[PDB]
C-alpha cells in the first residue's frame, strides 16, 4: 500500500550559495602540519546548491539523479529524513539499493524492488499516550531478488521534538567508484534558522561498501491519515561534484584545517 | 615513468623475472636521468659560488 | 674483500694508492628476520551448515546456497581424508588457500555410489543430463563422502529419488522441479497413469545392505567465479608474531618492506592506517591486530671513509665510519 | 652462417595442447615440474605430431609425466625420483595412502 499525498502549497525551488562546503578525507594517510596538493572530485567553492524544505504545507520528495557522487546537507529537528533510495531505474529492471535509518534498527540492503511513486513513512501524532508511534511503512510493492542485506544492532532514537531553530546539521556526501560506495558524514550542533552556515570542516569516511552495480538516480525518505498530514520542519540542500585540484593543510594534530581551490 | 608502479617491491611481488625487467629498466632510466640533471645543476651553482 | 685497503685498491684500479682519504663501501645493518601482520580477522564462513547439515535434499532438488562476506578456511576441509573424493577443476588445489573469489555458491545433494563419475564436466548419463549438468569449462570443486550410516534405512528410504525421464538435456545449474508424467513414447497421454507414460521421478534403493556403488553419497558442488567482481570472501591472511627494535623485513596488510619498528605517539585518526613523509615514504603503520602507532625507520647506513698514507710509505690504514655513533659497529 | 662450440638436441614426446609452454619464462605443470628452460636461451624449438607413429588404440601408457613435486626445478634439471608425494598435511609412509 502506497498513496499519493497532494495537499500542499505550490512553490518554486530555490538556490543557495555553497560557500566552502564539501571537503573530506580521500585516503587513510596520516600527515601532521603538511601542505599537500591533490586532484579529485569535489564541490568547487561558491557554487549554487538546490534548496528544499518541509514545513508544517511542504512535503517534497522528488526523484533526483546520482552522478559522480552528490552532496546532501540537512538542517533539521527531530530527525525527519530517515531513508535513502538508489538505483539506475528503480523499478526491478536493474538491481537497486535501500537505506533505512529506522527508529529501532538500521536496515541496509541491495535487492530487486518496485518502489512506489511516493514512498514514505508515517509516525502518528500524539495518539492519546503522548508518544509518537510509527505505523506507516510505504516503500515498495515487492522484493523479487536479493543479493545483499544487512541489519545492525537495534537502538533507540526519538520520534518527537519541536524547536524553532534546527539543531542537527547533518552533512553527507556519497560517491560510487568501481562498485565501492563511500559515504562521508558529519553531524553538527547548529543554531541557524533557514540557511546553510559559513565554515570549514572535512568529512570522515563512514561507509565503504563493495556492491558492484550501476546507480543513476536517488530519492530520500521523509516522515509524516492517508489524506491530510503534518510534517516536521526541516530543510536540506543538494549539490554536485566536479573534477578539480585542491591544496590541503594538515595541522600538528593531523587534521585538515583548510583547503584551497586551484 | 610509464612503468607499472613506483614501488620496486610491488613490481617484484606481482610480476615475473622474464617480465619485470622492462619495468625496472624504465625505473632506472627515469631516476638516472633525474640524478644526472641534479649533478649538472649543483655543479653549475658550485662554479658560481 | 680481504681488508679495506684492498677494497680501496680494487675500487681505484691500481696496486699503489697515494696518500689521502677515499670514499668506498656504503654498508647497512642487514635485516635479519621475517614478519607478517594481518588483523584479528576471525569471522568465518559457515562450512558446517553446508557440510555437517543433518539432511541434504535429493539430486532432482539440489540445494543451492551462496556464501559471501566472511573468512573461508578450505584447509580443514582439504586435509580431511574422510571424504570419498575432492575433484577440483578450475583451480590447482594448493592455490585455493592462497587465491580467492568474489562469490561462493554451494550445491549439496545426495546421489548413488556408482553415479559419482557423471558429476565430471561435459559428461553424459542419467544424472549428468537428466538431473544436474556442469559446464564444459566449470570453475569449482566437487566434494563427495559416503553417508550410508547417516540417512539410509534397512526398509529403504524412497524419499531420496532421482530423475529418469526428461524431455531434453539440461543447461548447467538448472533445476527440474516438474513432476509431469513423461511420455517416453509417441502416443498422447494424460491422467495419472497410462501406457508408455512413466512418472519421471524414480526411486533409489538406499539400504545399508547393498554393495559398493549402491550407497547414498553426499556430494556438494562449489561454483565460484574469478576476477570479475570485487572479492568478498578471501580468508587466508596468515600473520606471525610481532618483533621490534631490530632491522627486519615486514608485511603489514599487503605493505611489504624492511626496517625497524618503534613505538610512536603520533595521533592517528581512527580510520587512518598509514602515515607518510613530506616527500611520501611510509614510516607510520598502525598494527592491524591491536591499534598502536609504529614508527618505521630504515636501519642505519653510511659510507666508509678510508684514510691511508702512501702505499710507498706503509700499508697501515684507518677507517672512518661517518654519521654513526659507533655503538653498533660490526655489521 | 654461424659456428658453435657444440649443440644439444633434447628430445621427448608430449601432448600437443601443452606445446605453448615450451618458451622460456613460461609456467605450468610441464614448464614447472619436469622440464625447465633458462631465460638466456639461444636455440630453437621444433614440434610435430607423431599421431600415426606411436599413438595406438589400446593406449600408450608408458608415457608418464611428473604431476606432483615439492618444489620447482632448476633449468636443465632432470628428475626420476618415484618417492610418493604427500598432498595433505597428513604424513604418509609405505607406498600408498
Amino acid at each position: 500500500q502506497c498513496v499519493n499525498l497532494t495537499t500542499r502549497t505550490q512553490l518554486p525551488p530555490a538556490y543557495t550559495n555553497s560557500f566552502t562546503r564539501g571537503v573530506y578525507y580521500p585516503d587513510k594517510v596520516f600527515r601532521s602540519s603538511v601542505l599537500h596538493s591533490t586532484q579529485d572530485l569535489f564541490l568547487p567553492f561558491f557554487s549554487n546548491v538546490t534548496w528544499f524544505h518541509a514545513i508544517h504545507k511542504r512535503f517534497d520528495n522528488p526523484v533526483l539523479p546520482f552522478n559522480d557522487g552528490v552532496y546532501f546537507a540537512s538542517t533539521e529537528k527531530s530527525n525527519i529524513i530517515r531513508g535513502w533510495i538508489f538505483g539506475t531505474t528503480l523499478d526491478s529492471k536493474t538491481q537497486s539499493l535501500l537505506i533505512v535509518n529506522n527508529a529501532t534498527n538500521v536496515v541496509i540492503k541491495v535487492c530487486e524492488f518496485q518502489f512506489c511513486n511516493d514512498p514514505f513513512l508515517g509516525v502518528y501524532y500524539h495518539k492519546n499516550n503522548k508518544s509518537w508511534m510509527e505505523s506507516e511503512f510505504r516503500v515498495y510493492s515487492s522484493a523479487n531478488n536479493c543479493t545483499f542485506e544487512y541489519v545492525s544492532q537495534p537502538f533507540l532514537m526519538d520520534l518527537e521534538g519541536k524547536q524553532g531553530n534546527f539543531k542537527n546539521l547533518r552533512e553527507f556526501v556519497f560517491k560510487n567508484i568501481d562498485g565501492y560506495f563511500k559515504i562521508y558524514s558529519k553531524h553538527t550542533p547548529i543554531n541557524l534558522v533557514r540557511d546553510l552556515p559559513q565554515g570549514f570542516s572535512a568529512l570522515e569516511p563512514l561507509v565503504d561498501l563493495p556492491i558492484g552495480i550501476n546507480i543513476t538516480r536517488f530519492q530520500t525518505l521523509l516522515a509524516l491519515s492517508s489524506s491530510g498530514w503534518t510534517a516536521g520542519a526541516a530543510a536540506y540542500y543538494v549539490g554536485y561534484l566536479q573534477p578539480r585540484t585542491f591544496l590541503l593543510k594538515y595541522n600538528e594534530n593531523g587534521t585538515i584545517t583548510d583547503a584551497v581551490d586551484c | 615513468f610509464g612503468a607499472i608502479s613506483s614501488v620496486l617491491n610491488d613490481i617484484l611481488s606481482r610480476l615475473d623475472p622474464p617480465e619485470a625487467e622492462v619495468q625496472i629498466d624504465r625505473l632506472i632510466t627515469g631516476r638516472l636521468q633525474s640524478l644526472q640533471t641534479y649533478v649538472t645543476q649543483q655543479l653549475i651553482r658550485a662554479a658560481e659560488i | 674483500a680481504l681488508d679495506p685497503l684492498s677494497e680501496t685498491k680494487c675500487t681505484l684500479k691500481s696496486f699503489t694508492v697515494e696518500k689521502g682519504i677515499y670514499q668506498t663501501s656504503n654498508f647497512r645493518v642487514q635485516p635479519t628476520e621475517s614478519i607478517v601482520r594481518f588483523p584479528n580477522i576471525t569471522n568465518l564462513c559457515p562450512f558446517g551448515e553446508v557440510f555437517n547439515a543433518t539432511r541434504f535434499a535429493s539430486v532432482y532438488a539440489w540445494n543451492r546456497k551462496r556464501i559471501s562476506n566472511c573468512v573461508a578456511d578450505y584447509s580443514v576441509l582439504y586435509n580431511s581424508a574422510s571424504f570419498s573424493t575432492f575433484k577440483c577443476y578450475g583451480v590447482s588445489p594448493t592455490k585455493l588457500n592462497d587465491l580467492c573469489f568474489t562469490n561462493v555458491y554451494a550445491d549439496s545433494f545426495v546421489i548413488r555410489g556408482d553415479e559419482v563419475r557423471q558429476i565430471a564436466p561435459g559428461q553424459t548419463g542419467v544424472i549428468a543430463d537428466y538431473n544436474y549438468k556442469l559446464p564444459d569449462d566449470f570453475t569449482g570443486c566437487v566434494i563427495a563422502w559416503n553417508s550410508n550410516n547417516l540417512d539410509s534405512k534397512v526398509g529403504g528410504n524412497y524419499n531420496y529419488l532421482y530423475r529418469l525421464f526428461r524431455k531434453s538435456n539440461l543447461k548447467p545449474f538448472e533445476r527440474d522441479i516438474s513432476t509431469e508424467i513423461y511420455q517416453a513414447g509417441s502416443t498422447p497421454c494424460n491422467g495419472v497413469e497410462g501406457f508408455n507414460c512413466y512418472f519421471p521421478l524414480q526411486s533409489y534403493g538406499f539400504q545399508p545392505t547393498n554393495g559398493v556403488g549402491y550407497q547414498p553419497y553426499r556430494v556438494v558442488v562449489l561454483s565460484f567465479e574469478l576476477l570479475h567482481a570485487p572479492a568478498t570472501v578471501c580468508g587466508p591472511k596468515k600473520s606471525t608474531n610481532l618483533v621490534k627494535n631490530k632491522c627486519v623485513n615486514f608485511n603489514f596488510n599487503g605493505l611489504t618492506g624492511t626496517g625497524v619498528l618503534t613505538e610512536s605517539n603520533k595521533k592517528f585518526l581512527p580510520f587512518q592506517q598509514f602515515g607518510r613523509d613530506i616527500a611520501d615514504t611510509t614510516d607510520a603503520v598502525r598494527d592491524p591486530q591491536t591499534l598502536e602507532i609504529l614508527d618505521i625507520t630504515p636501519c642505519s647506513f653510511g659510507g666508509v671513509s678510508v684514510i691511508t698514507p702512501g702505499t710507498n710509505t706503509s700499508n697501515q690504514v684507518a677507517v672512518l665510519y661517518q654519521d654513526v655513533n659507533c655503538t653498533e659497529v660490526p655489521v
